[PDB]
RNA sequence: GUUAAUUCCGAUAACGAACGAGACUCUGGCAUGCUAACUAGUUACGCGACCCCGGUCGGCGUAACUUCUUAGAGGGACAAGUGGCGUUCAGCCACCCGAGAUUGAGCAAUAACAGGUCUGUGAUGCCCUUAGAUGUCCGGGGCUGCACGCGCGCUACACUGACUGGCUCAGCGUGUGCCUACCCUACGCCGGCAGGCGCGGGUAACCCGUUGAACCCCAUUCGUGAUGGGGAUCGGGGAUUGCAAUUAUUCCCCAUGAACGAGGAAUUCCCAGUAAGUGCGGGUCAUAAGCUUGCGUUGAUUAAGUCCCUGCCCUUUGUACACA
């Protein structure tokens, strides 16, 4: 990255940003069962779980 | 050398002010208006006195050597960051002001911008904290 | 203000009511006789039941416990 | 290698208490004896650990009050080193040996106490305490707004208590509180 | 009037009103057969020796 | 081939999973290593007022996050590592590698 | 044969600057009797040939650990600062006297500059330290 | 001929202090200068009770050199105080028969314990609604 | 409100649990505010056990 | 409410009453001497750093806060 | 009876249970045994410098090792052992062995207060006002105003000191930003200081940094005098951040030098690395700590107790109280 930013600030950006997909997640998903999601970051490519009740919803 | 002399001064008279001369030189000097402790440390080291005497022992042409000294500073090579008065308003010259000038020019300062109606002449002409501070808790028995 | 509670005793009468036939005399070899014998989470509660099995064992060999 | 000295220069032995009472809360014989007065501490844990303290290190540790000197020890350490090299050329015997006589001759016999009040003896590890505490503040009150530097405060209270004269601080003190005392008997 | 000093054979229990004197029963060092329980201030131990100014008053038990 | 992989996680014990993964994959590679350096837990400190508002008596929490970072170092082509570290990570741990 | 560890330092500083006032080769500033020796002081140096004594606690510093500066002197001359009413905190000293004693100690050859930054003691006044470390321990015993 | 290093650390508040000492003549020292010029010298005779308890006598064949790193003056005055005794300790119970090492830890240990083991105290946390540790705020009435 | 909570419990602590409880804060027969708290089963309050037994929301 | 008056200077009078009687106390400081003779403290310690030179009190041990000083020996 | 504990032994018209205490989690302490380290070091070795074979070096480079440092798994202490006390139970006291024979915190129940927060919110019910903004924006002021009363605090009232030199030691941490344009700074020049100008390191065990911190220690001067204590007030000058400092933003330099001589009744906090002194980090922040949160450093007096005051818990009893 071509600024580098710090670790100390780059787990909490990715906490932070883990937090507002939270809330984002459970209030567009507040009729359709939000449990919960799970992040992972592969080599160029991100695969990020939403994890639901009604998933045909 | 502990002896005390003959003609060992008690008091001196040094701009109409008294200079009690049981104390060291460099604190003696101190109690005339316009010299503090390090103004008056530089202004006898420029005079080359030995410090260990007080200002009762030594004499008389010394002392007119000092008070020369420091009434007329930068023509014995006193820095202009040193003084009290840098580049006064009126006559624009770096002067180190003393007793009986100081308190009149102060007077002076006082006087004019309580004429030219400044926030701060007024709060002088008003006899309050004129630097800013608060007053609402601090500084009471001064005013009643 | 060294008070067993209630989970130490009654589990250390279990331990001893179950297997007297192995238990001893000494904290440091019972120690180690109840951590293979009980699944106990923690090495303070389980150092806390083995020191109540060795008193209770002086006790029994003294004699018969309630 | 025996013959441990205080400060190096005074010995030990050579002190004779002559009174029973304060033999073992006091310690100033060859088991306490130390160097400096100096010592890492772990004295106040249980009741009683106080009293094993040297008496040299618990006067260290008494000169320390009034807000402005809490926790400086290495300079009590100096004050107390010229306090007896002082009493030394002041008196001509052993400065542990004055100061084991002012403790014993300041520490009060007899205390009063709201059981109004009852007159009751005190117990003689509080004796000491109280001595070695009426020592320090008879110093510090001498000593404050004043030429007469505080290790010569020190030193003249020290042995004017030691001879008991009623012109030190601590024994003025301790005989009116033993003539409270026996008022309020 | 004598002063004699006394050695404490046990202690029996704190006693005062904010509970700051220990009252203890002492035996006299001289008449080991004579022993008198008195009030002591202060922190007390069993087997130390007390100045009694007076050696006559006795406290009597909480 | 002078390498360096560097792991760092808030947990631990994902991360010391991962970390032993790794050397142990090395070891069946049969590749010298150098051990896992712990380089010290960088401690994340807020303290906050409790109350949203002014009022209580004026109690704090204390949060922190502990952030472990360890490196393992290897002499190895770039293709064996790229082969080892592609697989078997736990989300939790961030792995980066610097190649010279 | 002895160093300058070797013996105790608060008179090795006074032999050194009597060492440099001796030499007298040190190019003092003019503005020497008029300074005050840092922010943090209230008054002048009360000794008048101070800049020989800081010229030794210095060049000490120097032979101890090289690779100082101005900051590096500035920081080892600090102290504190009463701020009158308000608390006392700690404070650097004076930059210029740090920079015109390292500059005097390089125009007569005891320091030099090394690459990393700030000065380092040259052999030259590593030998002088250690001679008069030796005179010092000689006028002790 | 054998190199008999002995390297042993000791501990106070914060300051660790540890020697080295070698089979050579008895030279104490400290982070590159002598027992009798480190600051503060009022509490010399701290670094002083090993060498002045034993006597040179027990110093003879070693060499010790201490590094200490941390705390503050009195810590580290301690620190050095307990890392020379347990240097010498090591280095009988490592090189010389057990019995003269039972023979010194006796000797030290029954003048004072904080010589040989360690104080376990630090300075411990402040709480907030307090100025320190345990010590709090002005409760303010009416 | 009372149907909804108890239709909660039983069918939560039928699927599975150690226990539960469901507080419904508010306003509620009436104007002022009250609070219904329906527990049952094991339910730990204190310590570490909290971070990873106590499923809240 | 009072007010000590040391001079700062000798006159003749304590000046021999110094050279006769202070190298003949036990304890001689500066706080002594400055309450004995009602002189400065400063004056006191430049008289007996002037004795000790002159070689009539003795030196006993010397340090910042204090200089604490004895008379001779009698043999 | 016993415990810090509704903690247990045990009694028993109650039996079996749940929460709280405990358990726990983090931290402090102990490992010359394990795992390992060019972003940590030690020891040796070889050069190099210095001093009269040796000594010093945070000078240079590398052959071993992990004691120091980092941090993971383990381990370790349980009232285990001994002597007394006690239904000989629950447990208490003392002592050996020993790094420890109560380190400190976090979480913490049922029931509640009309405690605080609509000025934390795009959490919010209801009501407000129908261009002449209570939206929002801009310009200025105010949130700082001072006859007075109070609370939290800093500095002090000096010699256990101040001033001036010199000497010698830490640990928490933090550091270049999504918008966000403002970072920590070594080193070299100029200037007395505040600072200014250059080139550099650092997204950090790398650079600041071996964090050369204060108090402390040593050596000077001062000399009981509102004094070289105190530094309020106030004049003038210079810098820095800012679009802008007047109501002095902040810093510096000089001069000015008030009360204050240890505080009335009353009252706050605390018991071991504790009180206290002492500085350093974080937050606030463009500028910035008399606050607050953390951190080390120097480090005691006293106490191992009691219900007398202030309150709390349990039992019994009394009540004309029940917004008690
Ligand atoms: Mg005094
Ligand atoms: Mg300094
Ligand atoms: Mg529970
Ligand atoms: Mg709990
Ligand atoms: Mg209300
Ligand atoms: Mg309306
Ligand atoms: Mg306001
Ligand atoms: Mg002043
Ligand atoms: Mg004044
Ligand atoms: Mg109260
Ligand atoms: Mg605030
Ligand atoms: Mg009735």
């Amino acid at each position: 990255m071509a600024v580098q930013i710090s670790k100390k600030r780059k787990f909490v950006a990715d906490g932070i940003f883990k937090a507002e997909l939270n809330e984002f997640l459970t209030r567009e998903l507040a009729e359709d069962g939000y449990s919960g999601v799970e992040v992972r970051v592969t080599p160029t490519r991100t695969e990020i779980i939403i994890l639901a009740t009604r998933t045909q919803n | 050398s502990l002896v005390i002399p003959e003609k060992f001064q008690h008091i001196l008279r040094v701009l109409n002010t008294n200079i009690d001369g049981r104390r060291k030189i460099a604190f003696a000097i101190t109690a005339i208006k316009g010299v503090g402790r390090r103004y008056a440390h530089v202004v006898l080291r420029k005079a080359d006195i030995d410090l260990t005497k007080r200002a009762g022992e030594l004499t008389e042409d010394e002392v007119e050597r000092v008070i020369t000294i420091m009434q007329n500073p930068r023509q014995y090579k006193i820095p202009d960051w040193f003084l009290n008065r840098q580049k006064d308003v009126k006559d624009g010259k770096y002067s180190q002001v003393l007793a009986n000038g100081l308190d009149n020019k102060l007077r002076e300062d006082l006087e004019r911008l309580k004429k030219i109606r400044a926030h701060r002449g007024l709060r002088h002409f008003w006899g309050l904290r004129v630097r800013g501070q608060h007053t609402k808790t601090t500084g009471r028995r001064g005013r009643t | 203000g060294r008070v067993r509670t209630k989970t130490v005793k009654k589990a250390a009468r279990v331990i001893i009511e179950k297997y007297y036939t192995r238990l001893g005399n000494d904290f440091h070899t019972n120690k180690r006789v109840c951590e293979e014998i009980a699944i106990i989470p923690s090495k303070k509660l389980r150092n806390k039941i083995a020191g109540y099995v060795t008193h209770l064992m002086k006790r029994i060999q003294r004699g018969p416990v309630r | 290698t025996p013959d441990i000295k205080l400060f190096g220069k005074w010995s030990t032995d050579d002190v004779q208490i002559n009174d029973i009472s304060l033999q073992d809360y006091i310690a100033v014989k060859e088991k306490y004896a130390k160097y400096l007065p100096h010592s890492a501490g772990r004295y106040a844990a249980k009741r009683f650990r106080k009293a094993q303290c040297p008496i040299v290190e618990r006067l260290t540790n008494s000169m320390m009050m009034h807000g402005r000197n809490n926790g400086k020890k290495l300079m009590t350490v100096r004050i107390v080193k010229h306090a007896f090299e002082i009493i030394h050329l002041l008196t001509g015997e052993n400065p542990l040996q004055v100061l084991v006589n002012a403790i014993i001759n300041s520490g009060p016999r007899e205390d009063s106490t709201r059981i109004r009040r009852q007159a009751v003896d005190v117990s003689p590890l509080r004796r000491v305490n109280q001595a070695i505490w009426l020592l320090c503040t008879g110093a510090r009150e001498a000593a404050f707004r004043n030429i007469k530097t505080i290790a010569e405060c020190l030193a003249d209270e020290l042995i004017n208590a030691a001879k008991g004269s009623s012109n030190s601080y601590a024994i003025k003190k301790k005989d009116e509180l033993e003539r409270v005392a026996k008022s309020n008997r | 009037q004598p002063i004699k000093l006394a050695r404490v054979t046990k202690v029996l229990g704190r006693t005062g009103s904010q509970g700051q004197c220990t009252q203890v029963r002492v035996e006299f060092m001289d008449d080991t057969s004579r022993s008198i329980i008195r009030n002591v201030k202060g922190p007390v131990r069993e087997g130390d020796v007390l100045t009694l100014l007076e050696s006559e008053r006795e406290a009597r038990r909480l | 081939h002078r390498i360096r992989i560097t792991l760092t996680s808030r947990n631990v014990k994902s991360l010391e999973k991962v970390c032993a993964d790794l050397i142990r994959g090395a070891k069946e590679k049969n590749l010298k290593v150098k051990g896992p350096v712990r380089m010290p837990t960088k401690t994340l400190r807020i303290t906050t007022r409790k109350t949203p508002c002014g009022e209580g008596s004026k109690t704090w929490d204390r949060f922190q996050m502990r952030i472990h970072k360890r490196l393992i170092d290897l002499h190895s082509p770039s293709e064996i590592v790229k082969q080892i570290t592609s697989i078997s990570i736990e989300p939790g741990v961030e792995v980066e590698v610097t190649i010279a | 044969g002895v160093t300058v560890k070797d013996v105790n330092q608060q008179e090795f500083v006074r032999a050194l600057a009597a060492f440099l006032k001796k030499s007298g080769k040190l190019k003092v500033p003019e503005w020497v009797d008029t300074v005050k020796l840092a922010k943090h002081k209230e008054l002048a140096p009360y000794d008048e040939n101070w800049f020989y004594t800081r010229a030794a606690s210095t060049a000490r510093h120097l032979y101890l650990r090289g690779g100082a500066g101005v900051g590096s002197m500035t920081k080892i001359y600090g102290g504190r600062q009463r701020n009158g009413v308000m608390p006392s905190h700690f404070s650097r000293g004076s930059k210029s006297v740090a920079r015109r004693v390292l500059q005097a100690l390089e125009g007569l050859k005891m320091v030099e500059k090394d690459q990393d930054g700030g000065r380092k003691l040259t052999p030259q006044g590593q030998r002088d330290l250690d001679r008069i470390a030796g005179q010092v321990a000689a006028a002790k015993k | 001929g054998p190199l008999q290093s002995v390297q042993v650390f000791g501990r106070k508040k914060t300051a660790t202090a540890v020697a080295h000492c070698k089979r050579g003549n008895g030279l104490i020292k400290v982070n590159g200068r002598p027992l009798e010029m480190i600051e503060p010298r009022t509490l010399q005779y701290k670094l002083l009770e090993p060498v002045l308890l034993l006597g040179k006598e027990r110093f003879a064949g070693v060499d010790i050199r201490v590094r200490v790193k941390g705390g503050g003056h009195v810590a580290q005055i301690y620190a050095i105080r307990q890392s020379i005794s347990k240097a010498l300790v090591a280095y009988y119970q490592k090189y010389v028969d057990e019995a003269s090492k039972k023979e010194i830890k006796d000797i030290l240990i029954q003048y004072d314990r904080t010589l040989l083991v360690a104080d376990p105290r630090r300075c411990e946390s402040k709480k907030f609604g307090g100025p320190g540790a345990r010590a709090r705020y002005q409760k303010s009435y009416r | 409100v009372r149907r909804a909570c108890y239709g909660v419990l039983r069918f939560i602590m039928e699927s599975g649990a150690k226990g539960c409880e469901v507080v419904v804060s508010g306003k509620l027969r009436g104007q002022r505010a009250k609070s219904m708290k329906f527990v049952d089963g094991l339910m730990i309050h204190s310590g570490d056990p909290v971070n990873y037994y106590v499923d809240t929301a | 409410r009072d007010k000590l008056n040391n001079l700062v200077l000798f006159d003749k009078a304590t000046y021999d009453k110094l050279c006769k009687e202070v190298p003949n106390y036990k304890l001689i400081t500066p706080a002594v001497v400055s309450e004995r003779l009602k002189i400065r403290g400063s004056l006191a310690r430049a008289a007996l750093q002037e004795l000790l030179s002159k070689g009539l009190i003795k030196l006993v041990s010397k340090h910042r806060a204090q200089v604490i000083y004895t008379r001779n020996t009698k043999g």
